[PDB]
RNA sequence: GGUUAAGCGACUAAGCGUACACGGUGGAUGCCCUGGCAGUCAGAGGCGAUGAAGGACGUGCUAAUCUGCGAUAAGCGUCGGUAAGGUGAUAUGAACCGUUAUAACCGGCGAUUUCCGAAUGGGGAAACCCAGUGUGUUUCGACACACUAUCAUUAACUGAAUCCAUAGGUUAAUGAGGCGAACCGGGGGAACUGAAACAUCUAAGUACCCCGAGGAAAAGAAAUCAACCGAGAUUCCCCCAGUAGCGGCGAGCGAACGGGGAGCAGCCCAGAGCCUGAAUCAGUGUGUGUGUUAGUGGAAGCGUCUGGAAAGGCGCGCGAUACAGGGUGACAGCCCCGUACACAAAAAUGCACAUGCUGUGAGCUCGAUGAGUAGGGCGGGACACGUGGUAUCCUGUCUGAAUAUGGGGGGACCAUCCUCCAAGGCUAAAUACUCCUGACUGACCGAUAGUGAACCAGUACCGUGAGGGAAAGGCGAAAAGAACCCCGGCGAGGGGAGUGAAAAAGAACCUGAAACCGUGUACGUACAAGCAGUGGGAGCACGCUUAGGCGUGUGACUGCGUACCUUUUGUAUAAUGGGUCAGCGACUUAUAUUCUGUAGCAAGGUUAACCGAAUAGGGGAGCCGAAGGGAAACCGAGUCUUAACU
RNA sequence: AGGACCGAACCGACUAAUGUUGAAAAAUUAGCGGAUGACUUGUGGCUGGGGGUGAAAGGCCAAUCAAACCGGGAGAUAGCU
RNA sequence: UGUAACGGGGCUAAACCAUGCACCGAAGCUGCGGCAGCGACGCUUAUGCGUUGUUGGGUAGGGGAGCGUUCUGUAAGCCUGCGAAGGUGUGCUGUGAGGCAUGCUGGAGGUAUCAGAAGUGCGAAUGCUGACAUAAGUAACGAUAAAGCGGGUGAAAAGCCCGCUCGCCGGAAGACCAAGGGUUCCUGUCCAACGUUAAUCGGGGCAGGGUGAGUCGACCCCUAAGGCGAGGCCGAAAGGCG
RNA sequence: GUUUAUUAAAAACACAGCACUGUGCAAACACGAAAGUGGACGUAUACGGUGUGACGCCUGCCCGGUGCCGGAAGGUUAAU
RNA sequence: AAUUCCUUGUCGGGUAAGUUCCGACCUGCACGAAUGGCGUAAUGAUGGCCAGGCUGUCUCCACCCGAGACUCAGUGAAAUUGAACUCGCUGUGAAGAUGCAGUGUACCCGCGGCAAGACGGAAAGACCCCGUGAACCUUUACUAUAGCUUGACACUGAACA
RNA sequence: AGCUUGACUGCGAGCGUGACGGCGCGAGCAGGUGCGAAAGCAGGUCAUAGUGAUCCGGUGGUUCUGAAUGGAAGGGCCAUC
């Protein structure tokens, strides 16, 4: 998991 | 009946290989690499075949130029002259008297000079 | 193949190439693609292309000289030694004996002498007249041979 | 000759590159087979309360594991075979047994056969705990042995509410129970998928669950078909035929009649008399023939050369109903084990009979002829047949005949005709399969293959569990498996010596590739900018020589030159994929149909199943072709259209 | 007396830093909340997959959950790479 | 970001216009040699050769011809211990796939020719298995409770043994048990592997020893939740409940 | 008090209290092809469902639409 | 206003300065009465705002004490990797170049540091679109169905009005 | 404006346009008509839009078929929904 674009 | 491939596919690589010997790295040693390495080298020896021709002929017509000039003649006049006075001899030939027979290559000259006069 | 239906390992995530059976062929171990089965390769022949060909054969062994003809092929024992004599003197070897009827002397003595043969008329087959080198028939079995190929 | 200046300039290699020589690592390749795979021909088709399958724990001169066996424990008795050598394997050793018959070994028949397990005296966390009753011993402390589960059937004795009775209870006898690869019959019964979506339909009565049986099972002796002629139970194969039909008339599904074959078998109860126990078949005693379970004999060769070794080369012999196959120091008909062939069973046993005993009852005459059934209404299901015009079969529900002076069927239904007798039952063969046993075969594999397993593998290991599941073969002819000496830690490892044909075959052992890592030698390389090559090319080193010019190695300098695959209009692309090497890895097979090539026959061509001392021959049942037109009747080199054709 | 107050054991997990090929597939250090109750904990038992259980977050049901795991239908299908 | 609007140096022509003659310039064209396709016509074929014309970039894709591998027949033949297959160099040879000879290694097999059948050809599939690289002799060596010295043993001692100091825990980091594990316990001996280093040490290898009950616990008697359950009731079967 | 084991501890969930509604006992209701079991060895001051959420002041109008409750005249309407 | 878009509405308080906070106005885009309205002591690891104290949070950092990093001896990984003889600039170009063109600079090789680039590594983009893909959820989408409910027939009879 | 039903039945040389299913134009033959004295004209409308395949089912006719035979059901063919 992590921040998206 | 089951064919094991081994000893055809060695001989194959083997055959790579010993075209690649001098090249630098894996060239030499991983058949991948040798493959493309022998590959390229095949296209470089058909295109240049054709540029031997190009490069030689650059050659002998600077030789030309140099020796014409010290005889007090362009090359482009030095050879309209020997049109002239219907000589044939190719440019090969006169690189080589240019070098190595400078009296006959001057009669040469004076041949040209005489057609232009 | 023996083996289990599970996955490998899940779809997705692992950075490794997507698989689905233990059992694929391009596994070790894994399954032959096309894999045999026990199969049926004899082939049909023409009744008539059959006894034709024997025609062209027996044709051939007339016009090579490697047919021999005589009236009585026999012996008095099945002593193996006594055909091998027989033979001998008249300088046959790789020799298919061909007979109208079979004495079960001839055929004993002939079971261990590897360079010989011995046919009754109906056996003949295309491939033993093409594998000697002379065939020897009774003037018996070569009636039999023409009332069989008409 | 000296000094100064100017110009030009080799010898460096910390390391690196290319080539070659020699090694290491690693375990490919070749060769091999005591392991697999698929079959053919035979056998067997079960085991268990007389305690199974599968286990636990024991058992040796025995520390472990394997194999056997069970407190009588790698064994005991007896009958046979056989015997000069034996006491199973890793695996030696110790202590012994035996040699003309009581060593061992092989076969039949017996004995012993712990504990768990259907597990059965009760219980239970499998391999454990706890008894009751009755016999017998006693050393008075206790021992040994047998029996005691449940259910079904039968019998005896008991026995309520309840007088009789019945339910119930106790005891005896007989049977079952559990396991196992496929095949078989029945009860239940999916979805993915196809339909280019999807719901009828398909997949499919498949997968799977449950019950029951046998060596096979099921079916079976016309209330059947046919077509005015006739066939004659059931089952299986080839056709008929991808036809007639069914079908959101879609995808698809798909007969029968009739013909050719394999095999061939018919009977009994619904009932009395006559004649009696004649047919036939079940059990079981005996005898003959034959197969099985151990076996016996089983021919014929030496010289010389190479070699570590002869089975090979060369020379001269001999056997053969035996030249199948395997082994022996390299390839053996004659060295060995076998093979062809001829023989053998005390005992048990599968079959064929013959026959004893028990059970059965054959033949004749008269009579009878399967009812909540056939049929119907309603809802479903099976038939190729999806309710359709739907015959026929089954039945959950409600009904309901006639019974030989009668009923069923012939694909809606009616008439005539034909054909057959439901509502009771039994029955071999042709057919299906292989957990398992024996022999033999392969254009099957050969250690990443063949079984998951060539090896102590369903193991190690992984998971709570159901369950998943490996890797791992090769010294040599023979261990002759390296005495002894030296360095070293009374090491590891190594160097000599010795064995051997070989030790660079040394157990980390046949061959031993590549990646990868080194040591040595020749050349290049520290003022030089990029897919590392290619074309030209000096110099150097080493060899050859026609002696100035050839070969191999390197490559200063110089022209040109932005990897490969994929996917794209287009990739140096800064789009994808690959660290490298070695091994494996992807257009197959079966059956129909059409076209081409080629071969045979030709207005004809060809057989399938099957038979066959079997790639032959037989079998022409069928199939395609030589005639078309029409929806069809029908006509026919014509036909349809139309009243008729120009 | 008290789902009373402060605070150890015990139970929890509010903030920050560290760690993130970790000492650890959820921890450590310094602080933090409850702590006689709707408390906490040992042993045993019961509920089973369109099912359970849930002071409700689609949360938990063996490091797995908008339908667990294992085996089978099964080489499902893939007009896609 | 840096001359950055001739490619650069540089140019007053080395710019532009017009005319003219030379020369350079491609795999175009010509010359010389070789190969192959398709036509046409014949020394004459009998299916190939000769003369001549013309053609020969190529993806998807169509058509034609071949090489090599394993296996079956020819083959009870032929080659091979006077050295096969396989491995590794070299030379020759064909248009190519390839073929042939031979030095070394190896140590028992191979197979002509013509036919027959395919598990018949690998660089890619984030392909599968094994081996070996790179990063790199790099990060790390697991609580910041802490060590120092003398003597011993030993081939070798920071780490083992003994001693004297120092430090740390002390509602535990002491002591005894259950659950779980199953020989780790004690003694002798060894240091290959294991121990994140060395090792003489060890919970490591090898051999031997060690667990003693009328009173402790289990077993046993009695029951909870719950389980099974003769008959029984119910359910297509399997089974459910009691 | 409880909650997203493993990024959310809260204003979310629960709560005592309130209201509506169902249930006369072989209760309603739930798990079960069924037997049977829970509710409950309880009995309307009891039990189930729903919404709101201590306490204080309060909770206004709409029955047209959908739902539920009562009715039965008439129209229509299945098997039969 | 946990609701108000316009919107930092307007006015007042607090500050030198206040898009947040508090009070008030009512133009309520689009509050409102048990999917409750409006108050409310106590309570909360609850949201917002202000003040005292305190302070390396900060102006603006300095020094010190331990553990790493660094050197030496022993042991000894991993992600990644087409191959490399692996510079700057301007241009060109599958349109953002270590590798092309022109040009500038540059002896060969380490060690300690920093991360601007190698469209650096990790994961067949989780956003978006597509597939006559999937799942689960809703409803007055379609077709079924368990359950509930109606009637007829059966079990099921007698007499009378 | 008068008279009428050619808004006919069976065919059709030959063309145009579509991948196809299809769509379009048409002289002339046979039968039987209408208008015109006659030659002649008429197979709907100045032309180009006013439309929907197959399956399924309905209605009428018919010199076809009719599962042993004679019928019938059902099917075919023709017109049309
Ligand atoms: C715009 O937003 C993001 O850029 C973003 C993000 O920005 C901080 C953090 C996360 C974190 C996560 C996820 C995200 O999607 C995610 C996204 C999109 C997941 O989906 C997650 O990924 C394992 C999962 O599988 C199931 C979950 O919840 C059902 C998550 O808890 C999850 O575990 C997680 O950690
Ligand atoms: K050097
Ligand atoms: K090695
Ligand atoms: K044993
Ligand atoms: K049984
Ligand atoms: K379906
Ligand atoms: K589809
Ligand atoms: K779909
Ligand atoms: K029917
Ligand atoms: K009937
Ligand atoms: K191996
Ligand atoms: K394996
Ligand atoms: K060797
Ligand atoms: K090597
Ligand atoms: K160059
Ligand atoms: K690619
Ligand atoms: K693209
Ligand atoms: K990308
Ligand atoms: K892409
Ligand atoms: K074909
Ligand atoms: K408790
Ligand atoms: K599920
Ligand atoms: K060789
Ligand atoms: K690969
Ligand atoms: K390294
Ligand atoms: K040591
Ligand atoms: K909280
Ligand atoms: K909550
Ligand atoms: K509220
Ligand atoms: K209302
Ligand atoms: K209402
Ligand atoms: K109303
Ligand atoms: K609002
Ligand atoms: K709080
Ligand atoms: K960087
Ligand atoms: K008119
Ligand atoms: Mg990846
Ligand atoms: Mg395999
Ligand atoms: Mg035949
Ligand atoms: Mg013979
Ligand atoms: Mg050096
Ligand atoms: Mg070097
Ligand atoms: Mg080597
Ligand atoms: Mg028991
Ligand atoms: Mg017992
Ligand atoms: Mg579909
Ligand atoms: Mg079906
Ligand atoms: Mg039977
Ligand atoms: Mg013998
Ligand atoms: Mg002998
Ligand atoms: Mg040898
Ligand atoms: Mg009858
Ligand atoms: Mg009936
Ligand atoms: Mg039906
Ligand atoms: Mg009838
Ligand atoms: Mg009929
Ligand atoms: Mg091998
Ligand atoms: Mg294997
Ligand atoms: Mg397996
Ligand atoms: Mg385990
Ligand atoms: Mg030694
Ligand atoms: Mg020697
Ligand atoms: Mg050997
Ligand atoms: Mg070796
Ligand atoms: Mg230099
Ligand atoms: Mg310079
Ligand atoms: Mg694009
Ligand atoms: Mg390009
Ligand atoms: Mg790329
Ligand atoms: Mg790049
Ligand atoms: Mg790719
Ligand atoms: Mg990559
Ligand atoms: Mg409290
Ligand atoms: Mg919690
Ligand atoms: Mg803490
Ligand atoms: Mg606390
Ligand atoms: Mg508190
Ligand atoms: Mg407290
Ligand atoms: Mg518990
Ligand atoms: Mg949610
Ligand atoms: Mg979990
Ligand atoms: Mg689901
Ligand atoms: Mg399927
Ligand atoms: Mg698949
Ligand atoms: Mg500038
Ligand atoms: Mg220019
Ligand atoms: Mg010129
Ligand atoms: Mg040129
Ligand atoms: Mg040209
Ligand atoms: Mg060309
Ligand atoms: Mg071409
Ligand atoms: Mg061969
Ligand atoms: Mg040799
Ligand atoms: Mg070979
Ligand atoms: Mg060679
Ligand atoms: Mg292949
Ligand atoms: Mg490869
Ligand atoms: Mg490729
Ligand atoms: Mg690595
Ligand atoms: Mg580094
Ligand atoms: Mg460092
Ligand atoms: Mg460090
Ligand atoms: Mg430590
Ligand atoms: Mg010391
Ligand atoms: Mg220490
Ligand atoms: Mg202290
Ligand atoms: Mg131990
Ligand atoms: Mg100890
Ligand atoms: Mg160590
Ligand atoms: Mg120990
Ligand atoms: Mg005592
Ligand atoms: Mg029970
Ligand atoms: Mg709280
Ligand atoms: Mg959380
Ligand atoms: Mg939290
Ligand atoms: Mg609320
Ligand atoms: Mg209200
Ligand atoms: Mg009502
Ligand atoms: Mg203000
Ligand atoms: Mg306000
Ligand atoms: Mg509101
Ligand atoms: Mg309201
Ligand atoms: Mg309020
Ligand atoms: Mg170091
Ligand atoms: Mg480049
Ligand atoms: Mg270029
Ligand atoms: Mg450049
Ligand atoms: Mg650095
Ligand atoms: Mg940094
Ligand atoms: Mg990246
Ligand atoms: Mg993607
Ligand atoms: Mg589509
Ligand atoms: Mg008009
Ligand atoms: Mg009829």
């Amino acid at each position: 998991a992590a921040p998206q674009k | 009946a089951r064919v094991k491939r081994g000893v055809i596919a060695r001989a194959r690589h083997k055959k790579i290989l010993k075209q690649a010997k001098g090249y630098y790295g894996a060239r030499s040693r991983v058949y991948r690499v040798a493959f493309q390495a022998v590959i390229k080298a095949g296209q470089y020896a058909y295109r240049d075949r054709r540029q031997r021709k190009r490069q030689f002929r650059q050659l002998w017509i600077a030789r030309i130029n140099a020796a014409a000039r010290q005889n007090g003649i362009s090359y482009s006049k030095f050879i309209n002259g020997l049109k002239k006075a219907s000589v044939e001899i190719d440019r090969k030939i006169l690189a080589d008297i240019a070098v190595f027979d400078k009296v006959a290559f001057t009669a040469l000259v004076e041949k040209a000079k005489a057609a232009l006069a | 193949v023996t083996g289990s239906g599970k996955k490998p390992w899940r779809q997705k995530g692992t950075g490794r190439a997507r698989s689905g059976s233990i059992k694929s062929p391009i596994w070790r171990s894994g399954g032959v693609t096309f894999a045999a089965r026990p199969q049926d390769h004899s082939q049909k022949v023409n009744k008539k292309m059959y006894r034709g060909a024997l025609k062209s054969i027996l044709s051939e062994l007339v016009r090579q000289d490697r047919l021999i003809v005589v009236e009585k092929f026999s012996v008095e024992a099945p002593k193996t030694k006594l055909l091998a004599q027989k033979l001998k003197d008249m300088a046959l070897e790789d020799v298919l004996i061909i007979t109208g009827e079979l004495d079960e002397n001839l055929f004993l003595a002939a079971r261990n002498l590897h360079k010989v043969d011995v046919r009754d008329a109906t056996g003949i087959d295309p491939v033993s007249l093409i594998a000697f080198d002379k065939v020897v028939m009774t003037a018996d079995a070569v009636k039999q041979v023409e009332e069989m190929l008409a």
